[PDB]
């Protein structure tokens, strides 16, 4: 299923002790399946806000989200100095995850591997993952930000082997886990410039909300990234 | 034959049990008991079904104690105790499924089901039917060839014997009315698309498989045949594609031993 | 004659006995070379004034007329077939798992709709044709050529008029919803029927080689068959089919019949 | 059903390795059943996507599809020479099966043979044989006739089941007629009262389906075309 | 249900062997339950097409039609001298039978018999017959009048079976009586207190419907007009 993530706006300049209020609007109905991420400078998305409002362990009580269906809000109660970053919507409610396009105002995962590639050849990386087992009930993904741009979903695997993959890449890429090492890998085939990114590996895991239906799922442990350029 | 008296002394009857698994389709090694999901072609004329989309008739051959060595004895079938395995299988709402609505649980196991069973003392006779004579059924089953229109109503010419385990697709057979007097059949469709299940078990309740003239179905060359259909409904996956689901069926079979001529 | 005879002993002995057994196949109407076991697409009229069913739309009765072994060489001190018990069941119950084929999609993805719908089961065994009566769901309907039909039809013909009685005494005449069996007759047949209404009712259909049907009356006197002839008649319309553009068509099913009969002697 | 597919845009020219995406949209919700041809100058149609994304093997990886509906995509990773070409999408949903009007991108086995007379006259019968090699006619695929006249676009005439069947465009369907002979292992097809509208390319194909476990109707695609014959209306004769 | 239908272009001025497409929107759907009309100057409609697409036996095969719901189309494939004259869409989906204005298109048995006063004076009762020869009264069809005011379109005013049953329109229930008489094989028309808005041409019809085999509702066409007859509606008495 095929759901498109505008933001609004593209960009924001405020001032500290501001209130800030972001949107997104999904070009389908997603009921309540919607996720809010930060992104400092250089560094990996953070999850601040699960299934529209439910606020991450750590984030600051400043943050908050509301909507329904087809149009959502992030909200800062009052801007602080710290708080400057890209805000990135994304709806959880069917795969293939897409993130909005972004604004602009404990387990570890690390990943490795070549970082030049040479054009129609293969990309070839690898998630390392520290403090939790594999074999855990999550989903272990792939996510890559092409320079200047958004956010993409690659696809995932499970412990026992099943993937799901984004129909854009279906035909050129392979996931893998190896419960030996403990780590999972991505190869994507006949590379072309479109995939220059910074790549990211992910724990794509599901939250007891209570809320009933489909799991909740958001990506709430990030590797540091790895830069691949064609 | 001539069917004479039953052999009287504690060696005179035996027991047999024993499960039969479904025959759904199993589309790959891990939908054991599942079909491929449901396609539905354009026209009758273009009706060509994936094997793995075709549930078949499951059949056992039961080897009995050797009577006879080399008037003989017969095993003669007298009661049968049978029921659906894991009926509360069904109540799996929250695997792979698709919500009835927003923040629900998953929609259950329902629609068009077929529950079967026949004790027999040889190969259960089959008469073909089918919905649409111009279906192509595929390589690696067993169905009514050579059909014309009357296919669609009676054609004498569909004459089988459920002979094989993942041949004989349910849709286009049936037990043959005309034959079938050394077994007893049991069946039951219930059509519609939302139609519930209703499954009982218990282990109290004993079927008598004696006709009129008090006999049996005596087992030739002492083998029983037991079959079995239970498509219990349709899974609805999260895109709305649509698997038969089926269980297996505990079959408890008491003989005795009758003399023939 | 069950009426216009004396019934007097059965008779014993080896051959005083018989089986029939044999199918009867439905008339849904058939409306070409493909679809034997089909109705034509049901057409609504736009007032019951202007109800004008195609013939291949209407299921008609479904009869045979089985010759027995003859008797004596008459009438008087006379031998007659009398049918004791009856098997039957539908055949071909499980073609109705086939919601793969022409079918219309019960949601995107899906599989078809199977049939359902208003179902007729309908059987009966006699010693003379099944005796009708006529009853009509709007008197204006037109019946087309090649149907048997109630005649002179009035406002009364929709509840009861006494006019409108025949014999079931050909196949793919009779249409079932201008006809039932006449209640007023039929000394001389035994007959069951289920009428199940409703556009979603699922066909519930049971198969078993181990049920009999007695044909005896209160005085123990089954049919008996005159001339030697045993008369069968069924209607099996298990639903309708749905096509993807909507249109329905109503599905038969033949019906297997097994009668045992004796030999009994009346007088006149 | 009455679908009409509108493709934007009409025309583009690009680079070497830039990327383009190509969009079309439904008159009506169509689920899933959406394919798209690639068309070189001057050759017949070629799948290249089935199923909304479904690539067909020998296509390179660089093209994509996806949307839902009513709006769909294709897209392709990094423009390279070979690519220079008419795309169509045509929904797979409902007979009679159309095509969008094509979005020309220009840059800075089974055979099919139709044959037939070249030249008809204004009102006569024009007539066409499609031979089919490597393949029986009994196979389990619809045989097809589709036609290009000269201002391009596809329009899909109908076709034909080896049992004789046939389903023809409600446009078309008074003056066409599609045989099949298995003993000549061909299909054919005659258009009564021609006029200057019937001049075209036309193209005989294998529309089967796919076999891609999604459920539900059966996904056709016109995976293998015959090379194209023009017929031109004419009332002089040679 | 009162459903209003809404024609495009209204005039259409176009050359021999042009290709030709005249629109129509229901102002409610109304699935396939469409037909299309020709009027040529000074004669009775004359049905092309039942039922958004099947064309009537004897009209040329360059007419189609297209269309579901609310939006429908027909085609000429290429316009010939022939064509010139008023098309008009027809709703059959529910009574009042409704009729579109009219595309006039410029280019660069049984038989009915309409019979009846020529002139009546205002609040006068118009009263007509319709004779049916080569066919009886008492077949399984209705019998319909329309009337067509000075050049302003086409208005269903009702029907009769033979057994006596009226179907009218609500704008004309209070006014019109529909009579049939099967001894002498015709049906009559009578409209009560006139004014000067029943000035027309009336035509009489048979409303038939199709064996299309498409299920659902009957599919009813007008399929045989009579030759029309003017009534005019004037106090000076010759």
């Amino acid at each position: 299923m095929d759901i498109q993530m505008t933001q609004s706006p593209s960009s924001l300049s405020a001032s500290v002790g501001d209130r800030v209020t972001i949107t997104c609007r999904a070009s389908q109905g997603i009921s309540s399946y919607l996720n809010w991420y930060q992104q400092k400078p250089g560094k990996a998305p953070k999850l601040l806000i699960s299934a529209t409002s439910d606020l991450q362990s750590g984030v600051p009580s400043r943050f908050s989200g509301s909507g329904s269906g087809t149009d959502f809000t992030l909200t800062i109660s009052s801007l602080q100095p710290e708080d400057f970053a890209t805000y990135y919507c994304q709806q959880s409610y069917s795969t293939p995850y897409t993130f909005g396009q972004g604004t602009k105002l404990q387990v570890q995962l690390q990943e490795s591997g070549p970082g030049l590639v040479k054009p129609s050849g293969t990309l070839s990386l690898t998630c390392a993952v520290s403090g939790d087992s594999i074999s855990s009930s999550n989903w272990w993904s792939w996510v890559r930000q092409p320079p200047g741009k958004g956010l993409e979903w690659i696809g995932e695997i499970y412990h026992s082997g099943g993937t799901k993959y984004n129909p854009s890449l279906k035909s050129r890429v392979t996931i893998s886990v190896d419960k030996s090492k403990n780590h999972f890998s991505l190869k994507l085939r006949s590379v072309t410039a479109a995939d220059t990114a910074v790549y990211y590996c992910a724990r794509n895991r599901w939250f007891d909300n209570n809320r009933g239906g489909y799991y909740y799922y958001g990506m709430d442990v990030w590797g540091q990234g790895t830069t691949v350029t064609v | 034959v001539e069917v004479l008296e039953v052999k009287t002394g504690v060696d005179s009857i035996t027991e047999v049990e024993c499960f039969l698994t479904p025959e759904m389709g199993d589309p790959d090694e891990h939908l054991r008991g599942f079909s491929k999901s449901i396609s539905i072609s354009d026209t009758f004329e273009s009706d060509s079904p994936n094997r793995d989309m075709l549930p078949c008739y499951s059949v056992a051959r039961i080897p009995l104690p050797n009577l006879n060595e080399d008037n003989i004895l017969m095993w003669e079938a007298v009661t049968l105790k049978t029921e659906v395995i894991g009926v509360t299988s069904l109540m799996n709402v929250h695997s792979n499924g698709q919500a009835t609505h927003d923040n629900g649980a998953g929609k259950p196991v329902q629609g068009t089901s077929f529950h079967f069973f026949s004790v027999g003392g040889e190969a259960l006779e089959l008469q073909g039917v089918l919905f649409n004579y111009r279906t192509k059924y595929p390589d690696g089953t067993i169905f009514p060839k050579n059909a014309t229109v009357q296919s669609q109503v009676m054609n004498t010419e569909h004459k089988a014997y459920l002979d094989k385990n993942k041949a004989y697709p349910v849709e286009c057979w049936v037990p043959d009315p005309t034959r079938n007097e050394n077994t007893r059949y049991f069946g039951t469709l219930t059509g519609g698309e939302n139609v519930p299940p209703v499954l009982h078990i218990t282990n109290t309740a004993t079927t008598v498989l004696l006709d009129e003239f008090g006999v049996g179905p005596l087992c030739k060359g002492d083998n029983l045949y037991l079959s079995a259909v239970d498509v219990c409904g349709m899974f609805t996956n999260r895109s709305g594609s649509q698997q038969w689901r089926g269980l297996s069926r505990y079959f408890k079979v008491q003989l005795r031993k009758r003399r023939v001529k």
